[PDB]
C-alpha cells in the first residue's frame, strides 16, 4: 500500500566530501511516521532519522535530513569512513509497513 | 543498560516449527513495542509483523499473515516468534527492534535492535 | 434513540463482491459494536461476523473464512462488509445491527432496514 | 472497574448478617470496624460501589495499596473506614468465546485522587509526537477488555466486587440494623426493656 | 415563572399574642401534676405580626431566628405550604412542604425555586424549575364568618425537624389550646429563612379574605397544669410579671 | 456449534391468552441468549437480553425464565400486536446459532 | 499472643469488639501492663501467612481470662448444621493471613 | 504416633490421567494441610502445591497450572490428586506431605513413603 522508491541504488564518493541520499515515497506521508536505518555489512541496523529532521542520540552532527512533503531525502554534511555502508528507510503509517531497495555507497 | 539481547541461531527442515525469541532489559518494558523483520544475506530487509507488549494487539504482514504467531509475557518480558511451515527460501537473518522509554515519555521510532538469529531449512 | 441507514438494494452477477455500507448517527460512536446478520426468504436467522472497531476484535462465522470481511470508518461513523464468490444460495437481504458497552456486544438492541442483494444470471 | 457504580444508602434498616450467604469462601476485610459489631452502631450515609475486576487484582482494593486498578481506576482513601466484599462470579460472568463487555483504563499521566472517577477516552500519546487520534506509535488506547474465559484458571477468572463506606456528620444516624424482640410477659416480676427503657 | 406586578404594599399591621403558643414538650405523660419546664416558647402579651391577602397580595420573605409561630384564620384553604432554606436556590440544600387537595409531600431537595412561588380546580404549580441532588421524601395524611384557624410551631434543633399543629373552629381570639407533636423529621440541613405560598382561583385569578400570623420563639421558663387526664389546661408565664414570678 | 430448536414450532393464541415458548439448547450455555421478535416484513426487535432482563420500552407483561439449556417466554395477557416470529439466539463461544422461528396465530 | 493492628485498643478493660468478646478478656478491674510491638519483620510472608488465626462466632461473650479452643461448626439459624458448612452454618475459625 | 500411607506404583499411557490417594490417620484431621512434591529419578525435590482444607485455599505450581487438581475429603481424612496430559519426563516418585497448625502449614511434616508413577510406550 506504501511504496518508498529509493535512488541512486549505488553511490560513490571519497571521504571529506558530502554525499545525498533520498527515500522518495509514492504516496504522502506524515513527517513523523518515517525513519531511516544503516547497517554495517552483516551488523543490524541502527536509527539515524526519526521525524525526517531529528536525530537520535549518540548520531553524529555530519548528517541532516530534508524532510520534504512526500519525497524525503537525507543530504550527508560530511563523510567518514563508518558512513560507507548500506542504507534503509521505513514508513510507519497505517499501511503494512515496508522498506526500500537498499542504497549501496562505495 | 538498555540493550536487547537475542536467542541464537537454529537449524531445522522444511515442514517444522521455529521460536525464536529476544530478552529485554535496561528500560520500562511496560509501554514499548516490538517489530520482527528479516533479511537473507545480500537481500533487503523485510517486515514481518509487530506486537504491543502491553496491549497484546499484533499486525501482521499481507504475505505472512496465515504463518506468524506473536506472543509476549510480562514477567520474563520477552517477546516470541512462532513461524510454521518452513519453506527453503525462510533463510533469512530475524531482528526484534524496541524504542525507548523513562516511565514518563517514550522514544519516537525503532532505535535499538537485537543481534539477530540465522536459520537454515534444509533437509 | 440512534437512527441508522444502510444501503440500498443491489442486483449483481454470482462472478463478483458486494459491498454494503451501514452509517450510524446518535450517541457516541466509540462504544458500539457492529454485527452483520442474514436473513434468508427460505429459512431462519444466521449470523456472519462481529466486530469491535475501537477495540479491534474481529470474528466470523466458522463457514466463511476468506469470504467476508468487515471493516468500520472512524471519521464517518460507518461499517462497511465486502463478501467475495457470490453463490446462487446467497440472495437474501442482510440486516445492519448493533451492540452497546452499556449492555452486551454479542446481543444486538436495535435493527437497521436492511438491505436486499440478489444474484441471477 | 473503570465506570464504577455509585449508589446512595440512607432511611433504612440493614441486616449484614445475609451477606455472610453470598459464597462458602469470599473475602469480607474490613477496615475501622469490626464486621460483627454492624448490628449495634449506625452511620448517617453509605455508599456502595459495585464493579467486576480479575481474581488476582482483588489485593488492590485496599488503603495504603499500589498498582494498576489502585491508582488508574479505582483508589481508596489512606484513613478509609467500612468494608470490602468479593466473591468469585466465574458462573455468572463468563463466556466460552471470551466476555469483552468489562473494560479498564491502562495508560493515564497521573495516578487517581480516592474516590475519583475518570470516563475520558482521548488517546493516550506516550511519546512527544502528537499523533491526534491515530493507534499508531506511542498512542496507545487507554481502554482494555478482560477476556473473561471460563478456561482460565483462578488467577483470572471474574470476581464481583461490592465496596460499602461509612462516616459520620452532624445529621442524624438513620442508616441502622435491626434490633430484634421477645415475647411479652404479664403479672410476673421481670427485666424490661421498651425503646431503650431499661 | 410568573412575576406579579398587582402588589398592594402596605406595611405590616400588628395585634397581641395574648396566651397562644403553647405545646406539649415531650411524650410524658402526666395527670394532676404541675410541671416547670424550660423549653422555646412563644412569650405572653407580645407583638404578632399581621398579613393580609385579597388587591393586596403579602407574600414577603421572613426571617426564621430559632423558631417561627404560623397562625391563619383563613376559609376555603387558600395557604397550602411552606419554603424552607438558607439561600433558597440550587447552590444549597432547601426543604419544600406542600398540601394539596390529594395528599402531603415533604420533598427536601435542591430547588430553583421561582421568584414569586404559588399555585394556581387547581393544578398550576409555578415554584420551581429544577431538582438536582436532592436526597429526603416523604408522604403523609393531609393536615387539613371566617370558620379555620390552624396553628403551627416549627423548630430545628440538632438535625430534627419538628412540627405541632392545632386546628379550631371559629383578631386573634382569646383562649387557650394546646398544640400537639404531628411529625418529626431528621433532615439535618441549616434553616434560617422561610417564605409561605398561596393558591390562587383564576378566574386573570381572583384571591379571597385571608389572613396569617407570625411569632418568633425564644428561650423561657413555664409552668404547666395537666388535667387529670393529661390534658394541659392553663400555663404561667414565669418572667411576664412579678405576681407570675411568685407563683 | 451449539444446535438448539425451540417447541412449539408453531403455536395457536388468543387475545389475552397465556402461552409460553420454550427453548432449549444442545449442552449448557450458562444464560448467555437473547429473545428477538420480528413481524413478518421488517428487522426483528430484541426483548429479553440475560434471559431475565428487560429492554427499556419493551412492556414488562414479557417474561423470561432460565438457568441453562432450557429457557422459557411467558407472556400473561396477550394483545393482537403479538402475532410474530420469536427467535433464540446463543452467545456463548463462537458462531452464535439461531432458532428455527416460532408463528403466533389467531384461531380461525 | 499475636493480633491485628487496629486491634490493639480492644485490648482494654471494658472494650467490646470481636476479639474483647471472642478471643480475649480482660477484667474490668484490671491492673498491670500491656506492651505491643510491631512485628512486621518476624510474621509476614509474601505468598500469606496462615497460622495465626482468630475466632469470628461464638454462642455468647467469654468471661474474664476464659481460653476457647472448640472447632465446632456454629448454627446461626433454625435448622441444626450437623457439622456441615452449609447455609447459615459457618465455620467459626478464620485466619489473619499476613502479608 | 501419626503415620501417612499411599498407594502403590503405577504404569501408565501417556494420554491419560493419574489418580494417587493419600490417606494419613492420628490427630485432628481439621488442623492439617497437604502439600505434594516430585522427586525425578536423576534430580531432586519439586514442589507441585499446597491445599488446606479447612480454610478452602488452593494454590499450586506456576508450570503445572491447569494440570494438578489437589483435593481432600473429611469423611475418610485421605487426599486426592489428579494429573492431567501427562508427558515424557513426569516419570519419577509422587511424594505426599503434610503440614500440621503449630508449625507451618507450607513446611512439610510427616511424609509418605512414595509412589512411583511411569510412563513408556
Ligand atoms: C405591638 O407593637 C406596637 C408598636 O410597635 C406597640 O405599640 C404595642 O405595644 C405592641 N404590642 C404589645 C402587646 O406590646
Ligand atoms: C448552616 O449550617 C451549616 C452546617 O450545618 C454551616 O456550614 C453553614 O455555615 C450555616 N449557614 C450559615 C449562614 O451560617
Ligand atoms: C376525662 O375523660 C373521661 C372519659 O374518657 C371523661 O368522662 C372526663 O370528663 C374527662 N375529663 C375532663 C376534665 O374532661
Amino acid at each position: 500500500e506504501i511504496v518508498l522508491t529509493q535512488s541512486p541504488g549505488t553511490l560513490s564518493l571519497s571521504p571529506g566530501e558530502r554525499a545525498t541520499l533520498s527515500c522518495r515515497a509514492s504516496q504522502s506521508v506524515r513527517s513523523s511516521y518515517l525513519g531511516w536505518y544503516q547497517q554495517k555489512p552483516g551488523q543490524a541496523p541502527r536509527l539515524l532519522i526519526y521525524g525526517a529532521s531529528s536525530r537520535a542520540t549518540g548520531i553524529p552532527d555530519r548528517f541532516s535530513g530534508s524532510g520534504s512533503g512526500t519525497d524525503f531525502t537525507l543530504t550527508i554534511s560530511r563523510l567518514e569512513s563508518e558512513d560507507f555502508a548500506v542504507y534503509y528507510c521505513q514508513q510507519y503509517d497505517n499501511s503494512p509497513w515496508t522498506f526500500g531497495q537498499g542504497t549501496k555507497v562505495e | 543498560q538498555m540493550q536487547l539481547v537475542q536467542s541464537g541461531p537454529e537449524v531445522k527442515k522444511p515442514g517444522t516449527s521455529v521460536k525464536v525469541s529476544c530478552k529485554a532489559s535496561g528500560f520500562t518494558f511496560s509501554s514499548s513495542a516490538v517489530q520482527w523483520v528479516r533479511q537473507a544475506r545480500g537481500q533487503h530487509l523485510e517486515w514481518i509483523g509487530w506486537i504491543v507488549v502491553g496491549s497484546g494487539n499484533t499486525n501482521y504482514a499481507q504475505k505472512f499473515q496465515e504463518r506468524v504467531t506473536l506472543t509476549r509475557d510480562m514477567s520474563t518480558r520477552t517477546a516470541y516468534m512462532e513461524l510454521s511451515s518452513l519453506r527453503s527460501e525462510d533463510t533469512a537473518v530475524y531482528y526484534c527492534a524496541a524504542p525507548n522509554c523513562n516511565s514518563t515519555t517514550c522514544h519516537d521510532g525503532f532505535d535499538i535492535w537485537g543481534q539477530g538469529t540465522v536459520v537454515t531449512v534444509s533437509s | 434513540q440512534v437512527q441508522l441507514v444502510q444501503s440500498g438494494a443491489e442486483v449483481k452477477k454470482p462472478g463478483s463482491s458486494v459491498k454494503v455500507s451501514c452509517k450510524a448517527s446518535g450517541g457516541t460512536f466509540s462504544s458500539y459494536s457492529f454485527i452483520w446478520v442474514r436473513q434468508a426468504p427460505g429459512q431462519g436467522l444466521e449470523w456472519m461476523g462481529r466486530i469491535i472497531p475501537i477495540l479491534g476484535i474481529a470474528n466470523y462465522a466458522q463457514k466463511f473464512q476468506g469470504r467476508v470481511t468487515i471493516t468500520a470508518d472512524k471519521s464517518t461513523t460507518t461499517a462497511y462488509m465486502e463478501l467475495s464468490s457470490l453463490r446462487s444460495e446467497d440472495t437474501a437481504v442482510y440486516y445492519c445491527a448493533r451492540g452497546t458497552e452499556y449492555g452486551d456486544y454479542d446481543v444486538s438492541h436495535d435493527w437497521g432496514q436492511g438491505t436486499l442483494v440478489t444474484v441471477s444470471s | 472497574v473503570y465506570a464504577w457504580n455509585r449508589k446512595r444508602i440512607s432511611n433504612c434498616v440493614a441486616d449484614y448478617s445475609v451477606l455472610y450467604n453470598l459464597a462458602p469462601f469470599f473475602t469480607f476485610k474490613c477496615y475501622g470496624v469490626s464486621p460483627t459489631k454492624l448490628n449495634d452502631l449506625c452511620f448517617t450515609n453509605v455508599y456502595a460501589d459495585s464493579f467486576v475486576i480479575r481474581g488476582d487484582e482483588v489485593r488492590q482494593i485496599a488503603p495504603g495499596q499500589t498498582g494498576n486498578i489502585a491508582d488508574y481506576n479505582y483508589k481508596l482513601p489512606d484513613d478509609f473506614t467500612g468494608c470490602v466484599i468479593a466473591w468469585n462470579s466465574n458462573k455468572l460472568d463468563s463466556k466460552v468465546s471470551g466476555n469483552y463487555n468489562y473494560l479498564y483504563r491502562l495508560f493515564r499521566k497521573s495516578n487517581l485522587k480516592p474516590f475519583e472517577r475518570d470516563i475520558s477516552t482521548e488517546i493516550y500519546q506516550a511519546g512527544n509526537k502528537p499523533c491526534n487520534g491515530v493507534a499508531g506509535f506511542n498512542c496507545y488506547f487507554p481502554l482494555r477488555s478482560y477476556s473473561f474465559r471460563p478456561t482460565y484458571g483462578v488467577g483470572h477468572q471474574p470476581y464481583r466486587v461490592v465496596v460499602l463506606s461509612f462516616e459520620l456528620l452532624h445529621a442524624p444516624a438513620t442508616v441502622c440494623g435491626p434490633k430484634k424482640s421477645t415475647n411479652l410477659v404479664k403479672n410476673k416480676c421481670v427485666n424490661f426493656n421498651f425503646n431503650g427503657l431499661k | 415563572c410568573v412575576n406579579l406586578t398587582t402588589r398592594t404594599q402596605l406595611p405590616p399591621a400588628y395585634t397581641n399574642s395574648f396566651t397562644r403558643g403553647v405545646y406539649y414538650p415531650d411524650k410524658v405523660f402526666r395527670s394532676s401534676v404541675l410541671h416547670s419546664t424550660q423549653d422555646l416558647f412563644l412569650p405572653f402579651f407580645s407583638n404578632v405580626t399581621w398579613f393580609h391577602v385579597i388587591k393586596r397580595f403579602d407574600n414577603p420573605v421572613l426571617p426564621f431566628n430559632d423558631g417561627v409561630y404560623f397562625a391563619s384564620i383563613e376559609k376555603s384553604n387558600i395557604i397550602r405550604g411552606w419554603i424552607f432554606g438558607t439561600t433558597l436556590d440550587s447552590k444549597t440544600q432547601s426543604l419544600l412542604i406542600v398540601n394539596n387537595a390529594t395528599n402531603v409531600v415533604i420533598k427536601v431537595c435542591e430547588f430553583q425555586f421561582c421568584n414569586d412561588p404559588f399555585l394556581d380546580m387547581e393544578s398550576e404549580f409555578r415554584v420551581y424549575s429544577s431538582a438536582n441532588n436532592c436526597t429526603f421524601e416523604y408522604v403523609s395524611q393531609p393536615f387539613l364568618n371566617f370558620k379555620n384557624l390552624r396553628e403551627f410551631v416549627f423548630k430545628n434543633i440538632d438535625g430534627y425537624f419538628k412540627i405541632y399543629s392545632k386546628h379550631t373552629p371559629i383578631d386573634l381570639p382569646q383562649g387557650f389550646s394546646a398544640l400537639e407533636p404531628l411529625v418529626d423529621l431528621p433532615i439535618g440541613i441549616n434553616i434560617t429563612r422561610f417564605q409561605t405560598l398561596l393558591a390562587l382561583h383564576r378566574s386573570g385569578w381572583t384571591a379571597g379574605a385571608a389572613a396569617y400570623y407570625v411569632g418568633y420563639l425564644q428561650p423561657r421558663t413555664f409552668l404547666l397544669k395537666y388535667n387529670e387526664n393529661g390534658t394541659i389546661t392553663d400555663a404561667v408565664d414565669c418572667a411576664l410579671d412579678p405576681l407570675s414570678e411568685t407563683k | 456449534d451449539i444446535q438448539m430448536t425451540q417447541s412449539p414450532s408453531t403455536l395457536s393464541a388468543s387475545v389475552g391468552d397465556r402461552v409460553t415458548i420454550t427453548c432449549r439448547a444442545s449442552q449448557s450455555i450458562s444464560s448467555w441468549l437473547a429473545w428477538y421478535q420480528q413481524k413478518p416484513g421488517k428487522a426483528p426487535k430484541l426483548l429479553i437480553y440475560k434471559a431475565s432482563s428487560l429492554e427499556s420500552g419493551v412492556p414488562s407483561r414479557f417474561s423470561g425464565s432460565g438457568s441453562g439449556t432450557e429457557f422459557t417466554l411467558t407472556i400473561s395477557s396477550l394483545q393482537p400486536d403479538d402475532f410474530a416470529t420469536y427467535y433464540c439466539q446463543q452467545y456463548n463461544s463462537y458462531s452464535h446459532t439461531f432458532g428455527q422461528g416460532t408463528k403466533l396465530e389467531i384461531k380461525r
